């Protein structure tokens, strides 16, 4: 009569997890593994308010659109946010030269201090004032790039320029030019004197000629002329040479490359949130104990690790 | 066993004796205490790894780049669905050792007390024994302590 | 056991039971319905864990993006290389648990009919047991049932 | 009185792997590798392929006379193209982002061939002495169909200024060349001028071309040279040419009508009059199983591809 | 069992003694011989498994190539972890499976002569069995053959 | 009398790892990664690399004087080059396609250099007088061996057109360049004409270069660049060049005469006087293992890498 029993324990969760045998499988405990909640918005990253670019491009930004003079002198950031399809880009049309490496470069970069290079009031012999346009418009009028400068002829002249700019600061920096392509020979003559014009830089790495391509292009914002923009990382203690006959872009202002680390760019629709956090994805920022997300693949800062799966959940107790 | 006991909520295994005086539960600490503490051990073990998987890079292509773009977005989703399936497959393995390891303790702690009392008791088959000669609370507890 | 009989054909585990009115095979047809749809489980599951593998597309380079075309086909060839691992290693994970599911089978028959009659029977150790009440073909249900 | 426990067996010789073991011999085993492909080149799903035989990519798009069968395709499931297509640039030279083009290209299931400058609409030049025996066509002096060789008309070659505005809702491919003469006595011969261009300009693209005059090896008979380009010209964009020489002019462009999953095929197989789900160069596959190892590259429904040679799963128990 | 013998050399599993006559370890051969060449044949799986993992290659890139290089090492990177995220996984699974593998085969000989003399002996629980008729030097060797 | 079970065991410390359990003491345990390299550079197979010391892959072919013990290597196995190697283009300026050409060069183990254009061939034009001081050699001017830069002769530099024929059984590697001068006063001290081209020609090649006058900042003291181009001329083609200035004309090419598995390696060591089936940049390899933690970049029979720092499997029972 008197016996002894050998059992385990039970109860009323319903909660379930699989196994390579079975699927389905109720137990009385169950550990969830999966973070799948984000907060909704754009946080500092571990304190560090992010550059948000709003309505303008990268290239807005950096060439000094008009319609962009909030990012004139911004402060340092921890990543970048650009719309996937801003809407303040090159107001004059065109094209950035190698235009994807920059953004690489960018990525690589925390924060720049904007310099002056080449004053506005340097220019004697050329019209600094004159190069506008009604496709970069500024409070109601034709305005321009604010860190380049379109220079055209002088009292019916374009003497050739040779600039030199040696860079004297402790940092890499980023110069910024372009070159105009009219629509055609009047319109060349009438705004460079010169028919046939080229510009020429030179660093110790850079071996650049360029020609202007007079051709009939479609309207763009007004515009059937173009300007193509160029780019270069001049080297403490280099210097940039520039020479040119006409349709010359010259640069003004220069960025100081200040502080590298770890930053990106992000495309993201999603405006700033007045939050902080240790992990931002485009979609939303985590806070998260979870070893594993299923938020978004591109993400930065201290985050779970991504996987696309919807469901993850681990044993811990017993099955019923 | 038939199933499980909804009466212990003390611990995991655990023991149920009928007797002379009374009945009722006992759970096994020392059973418990070594189970809690092996779960506890891989639930770390697995967030420690999958630490060093892919991590995807946001890239930029232009429109005369749509082959590398292509390559790019095949590569980095690849990654992706190679670990998915690394992650999704490991905890089918980790749920399935951990069932597999309770029903273990459920046998091993049967086969610890059939040994304790060899000729002086009776295997049912349910998962009980019968005890040939009588045995109050404190022989009950001589049994479970390990000291029969 | 000593080995397996070609004798049945009926489910994969069974009894076969020694009366004084006869003898003959008798599956067990709550043992088999429940392996038959285990198996045809994983079967299934191995199809679904596989089917968002990396799937290979043609590209063209021209002969100076030699560099690039040999990244690709080495970024390919990785992926259809890292699979075939683990399409292989899944086929021998499901095919070593397939066998050890039967021989756990075998033993689970064994000992739920050893412990239904634990007093009442001696097991031989060939896989058999001798009743020491005499049980006729009701019993051999009961036993099975 | 008495009951025995047991298991199945058979006289099966199939076997199979184990992390374990090797070689073990079962009594069922289920094989999940198809090994067995058709052979030949089928409709993907009731779709027809687009096979261009001896023709390249760029001799069916130029309109390379030896292509005259690809001239108003109807929409396609897949391209093949052999490893070494023999008719491509009858006139030697090059495409322009070639292989940029052919992966546009397996984005598109149909273009709709039209004519967007008239051969007849060059009044002050010559349209129609544009041709070379390097295009050969049915024993006479050819010249790529799509696409017009001007040359001067009595003794001169006006400046050209053209535009086609892009009237239709589809994207349209548009091609053009330019050609490198061997000498300056052969550049005025053709042209007159002696130092020429080409601008072309739409809304996203500015170029303009100059002649490379050189001494080259002779490719079919020929050491001059002619190198195409190509754009897509959105609705309601437009494309502007303008030439004083060596201008090979578009005289017929693409619409692109559809676009899907396709792709370019290299295969040296001819069409097999079949249907399948599943297609790869070297043959279609029409199978229930997971697993197949015909080859990487597939299009459609497929099982999942792998290098294995052999991949068996254990379903009955072992001897 | 309370541990393993240090006593015995011979081989890896094997019987000890105690008789009328005296007391020695005898290391089963038969046992042995299938562990050997079990163990053998895993070690050499686990090289051919992973040989056809990846190989990877130098490849230069200038300056203005800087997301087609990044591209390039993420990949090369990304493969070196997954098979060495497979590598490490993989022996792990060889270790827990040797381990298993060993207290299956004492086991498996603990049973095997346990069903040698299912009446004739008694099983004390330690791993040991009491003969009830006396066996001598023979018999000793008659039970592990 | 009575009998007992039970297993082997004796005073190892040697200690494994398994998925449910960690630090695990057994009797036995098999090692199967490799640590531990012979930390210098060694031939492979029999074979012995070109270690390229202190000059760079551009030195080497074009002829930097500096490399003077490269102008006729032996066959080799793997290539060596440093992380920064000090004798690159003496002259300053780029090599355009480097990375391509270096790809090439990782598939080829040994060239035949063979003299193309005789530096006497130069009738007209100064061969002699084209050296810098940015290219020393034991104390004066020189410049790159295996091309020649040609100057203004008697204040004339007539129009160059050269054909040279490839009549070898190899692929020939052809290389040449371009002088960017500093100033138009500059141009016309070296090259006499003002405005200059280079046009060059074969059955696949169509280039025309023209010089960039710029002012640019010094390096090696100058200001000047050179520009170099290469392309391999298959047999029986041949490569036509017109120039009227700014030409830096092949003399030396190489024929491509052994191709196979090679690298470029990029490393600090020197050469090691030993031999192994089995090279990392940071040394060879001599090990039965099946993996190994030394090196990613490797060469040769090797095991296979890992991350890992250890790895051991277990062989035997635990104690
Ligand atoms: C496995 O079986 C095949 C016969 O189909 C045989 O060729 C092979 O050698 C066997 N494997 C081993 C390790 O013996
Ligand atoms: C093309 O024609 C349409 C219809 O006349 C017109 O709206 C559009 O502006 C034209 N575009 C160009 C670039 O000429
Ligand atoms: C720029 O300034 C520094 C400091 O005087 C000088 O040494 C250097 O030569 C200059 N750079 C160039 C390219 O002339
Ligand atoms: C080069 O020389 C061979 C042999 O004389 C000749 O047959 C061949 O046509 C020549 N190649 C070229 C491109 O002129």
């Amino acid at each position: 009569p008197d016996q002894i029993c050998i059992g385990y324990h039970a109860n009323n969760s319903t909660e379930q997890v699989d196994t390579i045998m079975e699927k389905n499988v109720t137990v009385t405990h169950a550990q969830d593994i999966l973070e799948k909640t984000h907060n909704g918005k754009l946080c500092d990253l571990d304190g560090v308010k992010p550059l948000i670019l709003r309505d303008c491009s990268v290239a807005g930004w950096l060439l000094g659109n008009p319609m962009c003079d909030e990012f004139l002198n911004v402060p340092e950031w921890s990543y970048i946010v650009e719309k996937i399809n801003p809407a303040n880009d090159l107001c004059y049309p065109g094209n950035f030269n190698d235009y994807e490496e920059l953004k690489h470069l960018l990525s690589r970069i925390n924060h720049f201090e904007k310099i002056q290079i080449i004053p506005k009031s340097s220019w004697s012999d050329h019209e600094a004032s004159a190069g506008v346009s009604s496709a970069c418009p500024y409070q109601g009028r034709s305005s321009f790039f604010r860190n380049v400068v379109w220079l055209i002829k002088k009292d019916n002249a374009y003497p050739t320029i040779k600039r030199s700019y040696n860079n004297t600061n402790q940092e890499d920096l980023l110069v910024l030019w372009g070159i105009h392509h009219p629509n055609d020979a009047a319109e060349q003559t009438r705004l460079y004197q010169n028919p046939t014009t080229y510009i020429s830089v030179g660093t110790s790495t850079l071996n650049q000629r360029l020609v202007p391509k007079i051709a009939t292009r479609s309207k763009v914002n007004g515009q059937s002329g173009r300007m193509e923009f160029f780019w270069t990382i001049l080297k403490p203690n280099d210097a940039i040479n520039f020479e040119s006959n006409g349709n010359f872009i010259a640069p003004e202002n220069a960025y100081k490359i200040v502080k590298k680390g770890d930053s990106t760019i992000m495309k993201s629709e999603l405006e700033y949130g007045n939050c902080n956090t240790k992990c931002q994805t485009p979609i939303g920022a985590i806070n998260s104990s979870m070893p594993f997300h299923n938020i978004h693949p591109l993400t930065i800062g201290e985050c779970p690790k991504y996987v696309k799966s919807s469901r993850l959940v681990l044993a811990t107790g017993l099955r019923n | 066993i038939e199933g499980g006991w909804q009466g212990m909520v003390d611990g995991w295994y655990g023991y149920h004796h009928s007797n002379e005086q009374g009945s009722g539960y006992a759970a096994d600490k020392e059973s418990t205490q070594k189970a809690i503490d092996g779960v506890t051990n891989k639930v770390n073990s697995i967030i420690d790894k999958m630490n060093t998987q892919f991590e995807a890079v946001g890239r930029e292509f232009n429109n005369l780049e749509r082959r590398i773009e292509n390559l790019n977005k095949k590569m980095e989703d690849g990654f992706l669905d190679v670990w998915t399936y690394n992650a999704e497959l490991l905890v089918l393995m980790e749920n399935e050792r951990t069932l597999d390891f309770h029903d273990s303790n459920v046998k091993n702690l049967y086969d610890k007390v059939r040994l304790q009392l060899r000729d002086n008791a009776k295997e049912l088959g349910n998962g009980c024994f019968e005890f040939y000669h009588r045995c109050d609370n404190e022989c009950m507890e001589s049994v479970r302590n390990g000291t029969y």
